[PDB]
């Protein structure tokens, strides 16, 4: 899965 | 005890939440929580039977699998949940109008990478309706993690009567979606900052889940997420940079080990046309001229560490000696400023310049700013006459220019879908879904195209890394939170979506 930087 | 109602927060809009379709962490959360393939991840992160009615037959080769179905599984307008749900769905995820990312996972199911390719038809896929409750599934060759694969949304069952009436506005609301999973989801508009998880009174297994209602806000700094914290509207928040190493002795915080690596990618074909990233010599300049450590200790303080390796540390072993996959790898591409202006001199003179713009790509949360801002620092201090200019979007607008190969660099990252170096690895096949860097390397294909399996595998990072510099590993993902003591059984998978709240329960005062 394509991860979103926080 | 007490109200069982959880408040969470998201860092970013939902891209998707298209179970064929979504391919990222937010999206592929939230449909974990409202559907329900044929196993799920239990408590210990093991694949357990779930709409499944009962452990499958499994022939001795064990590429063919015989599967009964749960005849009490319902969906959320009161449809049964029948074996033709799953054979609509997995016809859809190959089918190539669908141009579903992940279509590749379908390469296990006997012809789905024909079928992806246009060679045959979605019908021919290896799934079959033995009846309205029996699949029989016929694999392209034994695969170790099928039944992770059953667990992961892409294989989900879809209402293809439902899909077919809401036509192109598909689940892009939360009326235009159907639920099979412990709860459904609500007040979500497609575009909006909140969403709620309301439990699901025609899921089959409801006397196992304890929450009613799960609601969900967008919070993208740590300062508004801890004041909301505080003042106890919020149950959990994430912690970034200062707000993390401030918070760190406290008694509620808490550190999550995600498996995943963030990386630059480096897209050499932007609009038809090269990019300055298409010379390996640049690629090599920027990779090395960025100090991985000063970065976690200075951007993340969370727990993250640097990463020398696209497959994290502690997830994959040998099936050998089970040693480590990083460790029979080595390190590559280690933080080096003087081979990294070697490079970069080398690159200027090849490309006949004496000075390079280029836009880095990353998300538009407080903390990505200021990884944004360090990256910028990092490079134009250490390569004369680099200027690097700074997107930073929202997430589901870099995965769209990502697909779109409409960048220069970004900050990407992967988390595991299953336990197998090949989940990171596949990404960076010729023309794959997930690569959008034109790089395309034929030994690397061939190499992804049982010892030898993985003795292969390992090969394949040296390729992609230190020959290619196709990428370039920053760091390993752990994220810190403030956690109130009352969230019980909150289930963290080890891969796939990333958590599961079905059991999830709160012992409030």
């Amino acid at each position: 899965s394509d991860e979103s930087k926080g | 005890s007490g109200e069982q109602v959880l408040n969470l927060t998201e860092s970013a809009l939902i891209p998707s939440a298209d179970s064929t379709k979504a391919d990222d962490q937010v999206g592929l959360n939230v449909v974990n929580q409202t559907n329900e393939g044929l196993y799920a991840l239990d408590k210990d992160g093991i694949p357990a039977i779930a709409g499944a009615a009962e452990e499958p037959k499994i022939s001795d080769d064990k590429t063919v699998y015989t599967i009964k179905l749960r005849e009490d599984a319902k969906w959320s307008n009161g449809d049964p949940v029948t074996a033709n749900d799953y054979v609509y769905s997995w016809r859809r995820a190959v089918d190539p109008n669908t141009a579903a990312t992940y279509s590749y996972l379908f390469d296990a199911i006997k012809n789905g990478g024909d079928i992806v390719a246009g060679k045959k038809k979605p019908e021919e896929l290896g799934i079959k309706a033995v009846d309205d409750y029996t699949l029989e599934v016929t694999l392209s060759k034994p695969t170790a993690y099928i039944n992770s694969l059953f667990a992961f949304p892409t294989f989900f069952p879809l209402n293809e009567k439902f899909v077919t009436e809401k036509g192109e506005k598909y689940a892009q609301n939360s009326d235009n979606m159907l639920f099979n999973g412990p709860f459904e989801l609500k007040d979500w508009t497609g575009t909006n900052k909140k969403w709620t998880y309301v439990k699901n009174d025609k899921y089959w297994d409801k006397d196992k889940v304890k929450l009613k209602q799960i609601n969900v806000q967008v919070v993208q700094d740590s300062g508004t997420g801890l004041n909301l914290y505080n003042t106890d509207k919020v149950d959990r928040t994430v912690l970034s940079a200062d707000y993390a190493a401030q918070n760190k002795n406290n008694k509620d915080y808490v550190t999550v080990n995600n498996s995943s690596t963030f990386y630059i990618k480096f897209n050499q074909k932007r609009a038809g046309k090269d990019t300055v990233f298409a010379n390996k010599n640049i690629r090599k300049a920027i990779a090395l001229a960025i100090d991985k450590q000063s970065y976690t200790d200075t951007v993340l303080k969370n727990g993250s560490k640097p990463a020398n390796n696209l497959v994290p540390e502690g997830f994959t072993f040998d099936p050998g000696n089970k040693e480590d996959y990083t460790k029979e790898s080595g390190k590559h591409l280690e933080y080096d400023v003087k081979e990294a202006q070697k490079a970069w001199k080398a690159g200027l003179k090849e490309l006949g310049v004496n000075e390079i713009t280029v836009e880095f790509t990353s998300d538009d949360t407080e903390n990505a700013r200021k990884s944004s801002e360090f990256i910028q620092d990092q490079l134009q201090k250490n390569l004369d006459g680099l200027t690097v200019k700074l997107k930073n979007v929202p997430f589901k607008v870099r995965l769209q220019n990502d697909q779109n190969q409409d960048y220069d660099f970004s900050m990407s990252g992967w988390g595991p879908d299953y336990q197998d170096p090949s989940t990171f690895l596949d990404l960076f096949v010729t023309d794959g879904a997930q690569n959008r860097m034109s790089y395309s390397n034929k030994d690397y294909d061939k190499i992804l195209n049982d010892q030898k399996r993985w003795d292969e595998m390992v090969k394949a990072e040296k390729i992609l890394l230190t020959d290619d510099v196709a990428i370039q590993p920053l760091y390993q993902r752990s994220t810190a939170y403030l956690q109130k003591d009352y969230i019980k059984n909150l289930q963290k998978n080890p891969f796939g979506p990333d958590y599961t709240y079905k059991e999830t329960y709160l012992t409030k005062l």
